[PDB]
RNA sequence: AUAGAUGAGUUUGGUGAUGGCUCUGAUUGAACACU
RNA sequence: GACUAAUUACGUGCCAGCAGUCGCGGCAAUACGUAAGAGACUAGUGUUAAUCAUCAUAAAUAGGUUUAAAGGGUACUCAGACGGAAAAAUUCGCCCAAAUAUAGGGGACAAUUUUUCUAGAGUUUUAUGUAAGAAGGUCGUACUCUAGAGUGGAGAGAUAAAAUUCUGUGAUACCUAGGGGACGGGUAAAGGCGAAGGCAAUCUUUUAUGUAAAAACUGACGUCGAAGGACGAAGGCAAAGGGAACAAAAAGGAUUAGAUACCCCAGUAGUCUUUGCAGACAAUUAUGAAUGCCAUAGGUUAGAUUUUUAAUUUAGUCUAUAAAUGAAAGUGUAAGCAUUUCACCUCAAGAGUAAGGCGGCAACGCAGGAACUGAAAUCACUAGACCGUUUCUGACACCAGCAAU
RNA sequence: CGCGGCUCUGAUUAGUGUUAAGUCGAAAUACGGUUCGUGUAGUGGAAGUUGCACGGGACUUAUCAAUGUUGAACAAUACGA
């Protein structure tokens, strides 16, 4: 046994008895620890008792001798199927950065998918399409494909305007004397130069290495 | 083809020769000198350039040692995480 | 068959040793008898027969099992609720006495003596906390329940 | 049984095996094979 | 192998309890005291598990193997000598159980006379 | 019949086991030695 | 002396002696022999012999068998033990409950038996996969033999170094054309198959289990299993083949103080084929078979399901752990918790020996003591030391150089 | 009287136990200096030793030639060990 006998759940019991009587028989027991009375009415919780975990999906009714009865089950929602479908149809939608750092957790209080894709607190992304799709599919009794088409098409129109604003923004800005910094295209090419030059050096060295290594074959 | 196994619990995960072992360079240069003597001959003329190269190494100063490769330290950090665990 | 009780005793030990909340047992007229005895003595929490999967925990006592006909008798199973208190199981040991190789029987005069910490026959006295279950014509009673009823018979198991 | 104690039985079987061979003709004369 | 699975069909069609329930005169065993016959559900498929079918199939396997151990160089096959002693013993446990279960039913005598299963096949110890 | 269940010395460089030997208790239709 | 209540002095000097066990005695002995004291029982006190207990030390109550005594070489199986579900008849077993209890009551359980049930055990649906087995035939790399009035023309092979040895009757080396035997390269893996022993080139033929998924079918038909019988590695015996290679024996050459040996030149049984005998193995997982059950992780083998990408899942196998268990090492699909059954063990040594007996052609196998002699044998771990052990680290320890004996 | 059993004895001969101070080797325990044991068959004054298959109660004692990264510029009221 590489473990050790922990008794952290019985500190009160053991301590309470030790403070019951004095070690010098025939005297009043000295005052107990200051913490003995603090946690008097707060017994520890029960630990190490494997319960039947929550079943997030119907268990196999055919199994006659089921195993892993005390194993937590996987959490699957109806959205999982839809998210997989959409993001497979729009793989480059994953390059759009999405923040999963919750601010206060109260982001699902102002989400009303009956209005449209645009919502308060969340950006326009594939998730908004899925939630909107699920809403139409359930409330409006639409099919998976039908709801997918409608919500998906609204997603496109909102993205088109976003891309049009960028071009018209920079263009109009220069009509009144507006100058900007290095675009992402130019910056990207510059970094390749620094990296390509480093490759030239390495190539030249190894090339010369093989040449010198070829003189020994003869 | 199977994938690399999960190492069993070892006392210490490390590499014996952390830093490469440097081979004395002109020990090869000497081999060439010996080779030429075998084919050409001891008191020949084509051995001058080869013999002079052997004298060049001994005169030249030996290089300095390289900085130690800190690889055993990082292996000790991730030992319990990579393998089954530690044994003692 | 007595082999079922032995399997049941050994299983409840392993289930309590593994600190499990629920435990399954083959649905038989014999196992149920001893289970009710353990429950009537305060060792197990609840008893409910169901299928191969445990019933809804929140509604264990409200769980309404379906009729046990010949179409599903093979899948029925007894679900026992183990009990733990003070970081220690309440059904620690279930050593059996009457094995398939030999059925040990006790008389009323011997049970009276064993119920006060004095050996008698192939049994040993009962100490603090220990309990003995005897199978008689009045069901699977406790040694002290059989002494007040003035009966005896097959000794199933010693519960500590 | 360790190898050290198995060697004590090894020297018992060899001496006996070697004894039966040596005294095989003597036991053949007396019809004691 | 082709014959092996073709003979199994002959045994299921000859000794099948789903075919002998009408061909034989008294297939079922005689009723006991007080016991009255009752209707039972129909078989969803062909009877292939009854002791008659199993004993018949084992007989076909025993003949093929026993006939292969008596051929040229059959003695050299000393590993299948156990396979024959295992089929004869596996057939003995079904005959010994089917004897007291049927207790002289016409369905039990039709198998014996057809397959030639004499009393040595199950009464005592099969020693090979 | 409800008080009735006990150990000690000795293997090893040392420790824990296994396993015998011996002592601790009671006794004899007893013998012998000193009384 | 300690066990075991109770001390000094002198004498003796591994001598004389004491001793139930461990032990004491070799010149200042608490242990021997005297003296005094002390502890204790008491007309009894000690000793010897025996009995019970000590001893769970033959364990029914109540043991144990991986490493310590002790798992059978193997599992098909007669006898024999043991073994499902829901009811019923009988016994009145079991209980009240005795006094070896007339006559009754109670019905959970038990025995015989009857009727139903499908969870154990089986059958069918050509599974997949697979070095279980057997028959009849072949394949190939190398080896070897013969032939070429082959080319070539003095060495070759062996070993740490050599010798014996091969070669001018032409070797080694390089080829050509035939012949002959046994062997199984890669694939290849913690892989797989059989009851085990064991099974690895290939084609056809032939054979019993086993595994997965679905349905259907029989309806407890199950597990273990003394004995008998079957199978059983290498070696060995018998007969007839075969005979390239390897190789006990026999023999030669070296090494060595000596060399049976280890090494080397060669070499017969034997290894192989067919028919029998034989039955011993570290026949091992140092762990009998089978059933019920207990928390995880990482691989892996043959399938199945699926949103076949990757996850669930059945049956195996192997590492590392938890609870636990164990003397500990460790195990952890069990060496755990329980159960069934068979085999086996009861201090060491003598001894797996003797005698009688059975089996066998023989070798030998099965079975299986006692006398004499002991207080110890035995297992795991721990820390050291040692290693013609690994990796290091210091030292005129060594290399090198100078000088000296 | 014969047959069988049993007891004692027997030239001759075998095994084993005990016995510190003898002799001949150096087999095992470290890679014990030829890996050690199991079976079997030979061989040698003796311990030993050889052939054939088998066991690990011996090599899991295992520890990188994948040599280890410009993984998105710079500047600002942003940023500040
Ligand atoms: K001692
Ligand atoms: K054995
Ligand atoms: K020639
Ligand atoms: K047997
Ligand atoms: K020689
Ligand atoms: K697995
Ligand atoms: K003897
Ligand atoms: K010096
Ligand atoms: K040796
Ligand atoms: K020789
Ligand atoms: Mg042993
Ligand atoms: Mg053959
Ligand atoms: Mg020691
Ligand atoms: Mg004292
Ligand atoms: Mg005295
Ligand atoms: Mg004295
Ligand atoms: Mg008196
Ligand atoms: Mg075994
Ligand atoms: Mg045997
Ligand atoms: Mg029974
Ligand atoms: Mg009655
Ligand atoms: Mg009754
Ligand atoms: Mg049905
Ligand atoms: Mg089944
Ligand atoms: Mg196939
Ligand atoms: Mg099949
Ligand atoms: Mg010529
Ligand atoms: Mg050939
Ligand atoms: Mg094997
Ligand atoms: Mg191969
Ligand atoms: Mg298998
Ligand atoms: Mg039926
Ligand atoms: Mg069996
Ligand atoms: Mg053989
Ligand atoms: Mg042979
Ligand atoms: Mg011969
Ligand atoms: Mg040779
Ligand atoms: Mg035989
Ligand atoms: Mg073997
Ligand atoms: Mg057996
Ligand atoms: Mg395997
Ligand atoms: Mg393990
Ligand atoms: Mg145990
Ligand atoms: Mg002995
Ligand atoms: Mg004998
Ligand atoms: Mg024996
Ligand atoms: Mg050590
Ligand atoms: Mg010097
Ligand atoms: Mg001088
Ligand atoms: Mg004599
Ligand atoms: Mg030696
Ligand atoms: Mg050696
Ligand atoms: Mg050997
Ligand atoms: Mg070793
Ligand atoms: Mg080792």
């Amino acid at each position: 046994g590489k473990g050790r006998i922990f008794q952290a759940a019985k500190v009160y019991q053991r301590a309470s008895e030790a403070a019951a009587t004095n070690i010098v028989s025939g005297l009043p027991p000295r005052n107990p620890p200051l913490w003995l009375k603090a946690i008097e009415s707060i017994p520890p919780a029960e630990i190490n008792t494997r319960p039947y975990p929550i079943q997030h999906s119907p268990p196999n009714p055919r199994a006659r001798k089921p195993r892993n009865l005390f194993r937590p089950t996987k959490i699957v929602y109806p959205e999982d199927e839809l998210r997989r479908d959409f993001y497979r149809d729009h793989p480059w939608e994953l390059a759009r950065p999405r923040m999963i750092i919750e601010l206060d957790g109260k982001d699902a209080r102002f989400l009303d998918w009956s209005k449209g894709l645009r919502q308060r607190g969340i950006p326009l992304s594939g998730e908004s399409v899925v939630q909107r799709q699920l809403w139409l599919m359930e409330n409006q009794g639409m099919t998976k494909q039908e709801a997918y088409d409608k919500a998906r098409h609204e997603f496109y129109k909102l993205r088109q305007l976003e891309q049009m604003e960028r071009r018209i923004a920079v263009e109009e800005a220069r009509m009144v004397g507006g100058y900007f910094g290095k675009d992402l295209l130019t910056v990207g090419m510059e970094l390749e130069n620094k990296t390509y030059e480093s490759w030239k050096k390495w190539a030249t060295t190894e090339i010369a290495r093989q040449e010198s290594a070829r003189a020994s074959m003869y | 083809p199977n994938k690399p196994i999960r190492l069993p619990p070892l006392k210490q995960l490390r590499v014996r020769q952390a830093n490469k072992a440097e081979e004395n360079p002109c020990i090869a240069v000497m081999s060439s000198v010996l080779a030429c003597w075998a084919s050409a001959g001891y008191n020949s003329a084509g051995c001058a350039t080869v013999e002079n190269a052997l004298r060049a190494c001994m005169d030249a100063p030996k290089p300095a040692p390289k900085p130690n490769n800190t690889i055993n330290y990082h292996l000790s950090r991730f030992q319990e995480r990579l393998t089954q665990g530690k044994s003692k | 068959g007595i082999q079922q009780i032995t399997n049941m005793c050994s299983h409840l030990q392993n289930a309590s040793r593994a600190r499990l909340g629920l435990t399954s047992l083959p649905n038989t007229k014999y196992n149920l008898a001893l289970a009710l005895a353990l429950h009537r003595a305060g060792f197990i929490s609840s008893i409910t027969r169901g299928g191969p999967h445990p019933p809804t925990p929140e509604a264990l006592m409200t769980y309404e099992p379906e009729p046990v006909t010949s179409a599903n008798v093979a899948t029925r199973r007894l679900w026992v609720g183990l009990k733990y208190w003070n970081e220690e199981p309440v059904l620690k040991e279930l050593k059996p006495i009457s094995k398939p190789s030999r059925l040990v029987t006790a008389s009323l005069e011997q049970l009276n003596r064993v119920a006060r910490g004095f050996p008698a026959g192939y049994m040993k006295g009962l100490q603090l906390g220990e309990c003995l279950f005897v199978n008689t014509d009045r069901g699977v009673l406790e040694v002290r329940e059989a002494v007040e009823r003035k009966v005896g018979g097959l000794v199933l198991c010693k519960v500590k | 049984i360790s190898v050290r104690r198995q060697k004590k039985l090894k020297i018992k079987k060899k001496k006996y095996k070697k004894l039966m061979r040596r005294t095989r003709n003597e036991r053949r004369k007396q019809d004691r094979l | 192998k082709d014959r092996k699975h073709a003979n199994i069909r002959r045994c299921i069609e000859t000794f099948g309890r789903h075919i002998t329930d009408q061909s034989l005169e008294r297939p079922t065993p005689p009723l006991a005291r007080g016991v009255e016959p009752k209707p039972q559900p129909v078989r969803a498929g062909p009877d292939t598990g009854s002791s008659e079918v199993q004993i018949a199939i084992l007989t076909s396997k025993i003949r093929a193997l026993s006939k292969a151990l008596e051929g040229h160089g059959g003695n050299r096959d000393k590993n299948n000598k156990r396979s024959l002693r295992r089929l004869c013993h596996k057939r003995q446990r079904l005959l010994r159980y089917m004897e007291r279960k049927e207790r002289g039913s016409g369905r039990w005598h039709h198998m014996l006379e057809t397959l030639g299963l004499t009393p040595a096949t199950w009464k005592g110890q099969i020693t090979l």
